[PDB]
RNA sequence: CUUUAAUGUUUGAUGUUCUAACGUUGACCCGUAAUCCGGGUUGCGGACAGUGUCUGGUGGGUAGUUUGACUGGGGCGGUCUCCUCCUAAAGAGUAACGGAGGAGCACGAAGGUUGGCUAAUCCUGGUCGGACAUCAGGAGGUUAGUGCAAUGGCAUAAGCCAGCUUGACUGCGAGCGUGACGGCGCGAGCAGGUGCGAAAGCAGGUCAUAGUGAUCCGGUGGUUCUGAAUGGAAGGGCCAUC
RNA sequence: AAUUCCUUGUCGGGUAAGUUCCGACCUGCACGAAUGGCGUAAUGAUGGCCAGGCUGUCUCCACCCGAGACUCAGUGAAAUUGAACUCGCUGUGAAGAUGCAGUGUACCCGCGGCAAGACGGAAAGACCCCGUGAACCUUUACUAUAGCUUGACACUGAACA
RNA sequence: GUUUAUUAAAAACACAGCACUGUGCAAACACGAAAGUGGACGUAUACGGUGUGACGCCUGCCCGGUGCCGGAAGGUUAAU
RNA sequence: UGUAACGGGGCUAAACCAUGCACCGAAGCUGCGGCAGCGACGCUUAUGCGUUGUUGGGUAGGGGAGCGUUCUGUAAGCCUG
RNA sequence: AGGACCGAACCGACUAAUGUUGAAAAAUUAGCGGAUGACUUGUGGCUGGGGGUGAAAGGCCAAUCAAACCGGGAGAUAGCU
RNA sequence: UUUUGUAUAAUGGGUCAGCGACUUAUAUUCUGUAGCAAGGUUAACCGAAUAGGGGAGCCGAAGGGAAACCGAGUCUUAACU
RNA sequence: CCAUAGGUUAAUGAGGCGAACCGGGGGAACUGAAACAUCUAAGUACCCCGAGGAAAAGAAAUCAACCGAGAUUCCCCCAG
């Protein structure tokens, strides 16, 4: 980043934002993912055991990317309007 | 041993989707009651690094 | 550059200010304007105040 | 001596010439007075720039009682 | 409450007296065969002196360094950012310690709108009045004026006068101009609300171009955005600003 | 003037002729009274000038005595060195030519000499500039610090006014 | 007399003398984180520092600036 | 320093002007033979082979393909009194 | 009697010449100054590097001194050659 | 070699032989090649052991926003043609 | 005065050396920041003390987050 004396980029732009520490423990989760569990039954313990989001992570979505076409119960997870859509067309069910 | 990040552009810098960087405008920390409001309006949203000095942000940030 | 410069704080009891500047020796009284108020989305009257 | 000022230049003149297909919003001259008055479809901003308000092709033109030199946008 | 004191007590300052801490490079005794040292008797000084921590002053005695660049070689002189003309070769741009001048502000109206008006200079006549004040008529046609330097504009006036007012609004912006970049500049139109006008419309500062300072750090107001077990808070973010 | 730039200031002495010297003058660029002023016998491998004697210092060099230089026999270096079949002149050209162009001169090779050239040899110029180079030194440059000094608390106590 | 051993012996340094200043003894000062030691087994007719340099005639005016000495009533001011 | 201001010798043209026809003159262009790069085109591509244009001065530098040297496997093989 | 006079040893180095790949990393020859004093010399000791010592030149501290020498940080750094 | 430019009278080399300068470790990006492919790959370690086990982790298939949060959308804004 | 200080015997142990590792007591600068003082180099170089075949540390007045883990030491991730 050095430009001669004059000052540089990364200097004269500056600085923004913060670090949040929920977004280092927040996950997101494709619709794939769901049938790789065993099971049927999709939370934190299952997907952690299934090293899907990570053993720290304390919240996780699951998000409309690729297809889901098992029935399967998502349970204490945020979804999207389109993921459930997904999950409600093949035959799933979602809880809180 | 690992490159050792330039944490001031760690800071002002973030990876984009297609591989750029967006900033920060300069020119709105101090003196503004001079500056008129249509400049200052131009200049809240972010902006996305040049041509000519993405050389640089890259190679200050190997680690995304 | 004897023209200092000043806020004109909004009257509808929200924080928002304009600012400007003003010759404090000539025109010793005070400023009040109608300008809009962006939170309440109305024209009301701004009165100056110590820029600090 | 006392001669060793002088200021940055402002990249003045005609922009866009006549018969070129333009975009509307774009600038055609920058000028400081108004050496070249607006005609049809041409606006005058802040600075006396002209800028074309429709898509079309420039048209350079001497009208009025005074010989002033318009520019307008022909329709296209 | 204006106007002050008593009994006792809460602790500071100054001064005097005392010995018991402490000092003794005063005298004597012992270890000892010893002008070091230690113990004892005594004399003088005495809560001072002296020493530790914290703190103000003085401190080239000592230490680490700084003391710019352009420059028809260096130093001295002059200059360093921004605006206007010429140099600049009829698009843009273009250098020199080239030729000439300015800016680091001003304005709550000197901004917006509606309505109205036309100067400079000279001639003739007229009380104080004069080459030059104000009045009337004529010639003249912008040689005048623009808050300020110069250039380009300006009569539909951008110049001058009066009424009403705050568009010197908030979030945005199709599309361009100029920059290596940071950035700077022009912009119709959309949404809310506002001013003038009967209305078509105009208004996102001033006829335009100088009137300026990136980032870090810190200050003020607003906003649960964030808040290290939880609920707050501190701190941080964002918006406005110093 | 150990000090006066203008300056060899002006006058007088010395010399035929004296930018120095000696003695005055004062128009002291910019002397001056213990960072001492002005004299001062004696003293000085101290600075300047003049005179007598003396002289190869000079006019102007000449001869002689030895030690080298020269030749023979014996031992036997060094700095320097891209390679050389290594001339003069005028011009050209990284602008001062043994080496290029034109021309002149010159059979091959030693020895004793001289030192004009090979921008000769010796020392990565000391003068000058440049490096956000270094070292010392100075100070009312910046920031510290040993030391000196000031106060609070501690070792440090008892009565009285 | 001394001095730049190895380009400078001098008008430079030193010198006896003069003057100012500090210092009352466990002295100032100096070398030492300190103990101590020199000064000195000396005591203001002494010792250290500074300037001047035998001797003769002298050393005149200025405390505004910067130091140093004396004073502490007032203004300002640290730790606590 | 030496002619030294046509390069020299020398020239009354062997100088200058105008017209015309020859010739010399370079690594330019053409002829013949050879090597290599990049594009068209077709083969039945050994994935590079006929023709066909055209290119090939080169520093800093970028790209591509190689020669040769010591050691390890192939290698108790192969060459060598 | 004397930091008195002339002048050897002894101490020093004022002028000139030679020598400057020297006999010598400072000397030789002819002159010169002090030569009973602040003289000179032998033996042993003490003062250590930001320190010593200096009749003071930034002189000297083992042919080296505006901060000795040896080892280490150390292949310091060098936008320069 | 350095230069706008050197036969240069600018630098370096007397000559020969030997030695002498883009390497090594760990991370990151791009190109070629090989494996697998919405998946790829293991590090310390166990193990008689370049096998096999080990998926602790990393990169990728989702991004927008400073963030809570939302999500093939997100941010600005009371709301965007 | 008792006593204490001191003195004389006897027994046991220590002293010095050694290449690296360890714990502790002190502790730079060249360098980087394109100068330099905060900062870096770095608790590195170096000096000193002590011990062992290892040393140091060590059995929570420790983390975690309302679920739980269970002394110290070292390796790979977390993670530039």
């Amino acid at each position: 980043g050095f430009e001669g004396g004059q000052m540089p980029l990364y200097r004269r732009l500056p600085k923004f934002g913060f670090t949040s520490r929920k977004a280092a423990i927040t996950a997101e989760i494709r619709l794939s993912d769901l049938a790789k569990v065993e099971g049927g039954v999709v939370d934190l313990n299952t997907l952690k055991a299934a090293n899907i989001i990570g053993i720290q992570i304390e919240f996780a979505k699951v998000i409309l990317a690729g297809e889901v076409t098992t029935p399967v119960t998502v349970r204490g997870l945020r979804v999207t309007k389109g993921a459930r859509a997904a999950i409600e067309a093949a035959g799933g069910k979602i809880e809180e | 041993p690992k490159i050792k990040t330039v944490r001031g552009a760690a800071k002002r810098f973030k990876k984009t989707g297609k591989g750029g960087f967006k900033h920060k405008h300069a020119n709105l920390r101090h003196i503004l009651t001079k500056k008129a409001t249509k400049r200052k309006r131009h200049l809240r949203p972010k902006a996305m690094v040049s041509k000519g000095d993405l050389g640089l942000v890259i190679a200050c940030l190997p680690y995304a | 550059g004897i023209r200092e410069k000043i806020k004109l704080v909004s009257s509808a009891g929200t924080g928002h200010f304009y600012t400007t500047t003003k010759n404090k020796r000539t025109k010793p009284e005070k400023l009040e304007l109608k300008k809009f108020d962006p939170v309440v989305r109305q024209h009301v009257i701004y009165k100056e105040a110590k820029i600090k | 001596t006392r001669n060793g000022r002088d200021s940055e230049a402002k990249r003045l003149g005609v922009k866009r010439f006549g018969g070129e297909s333009v975009l509307a919003g774009s600038i055609i001259v920058r000028q400081r007075g108004t050496k070249f008055h607006a005609g049809a479809n041409v606006g005058c901003g802040r600075d006396h720039t002209l800028f074309a308000k429709a898509d079309g092709k420039v048209k350079f033109e001497v009208k009025g009682p005074k010989n002033r030199k318009f520019i307008s946008i022909e329709a296209e």
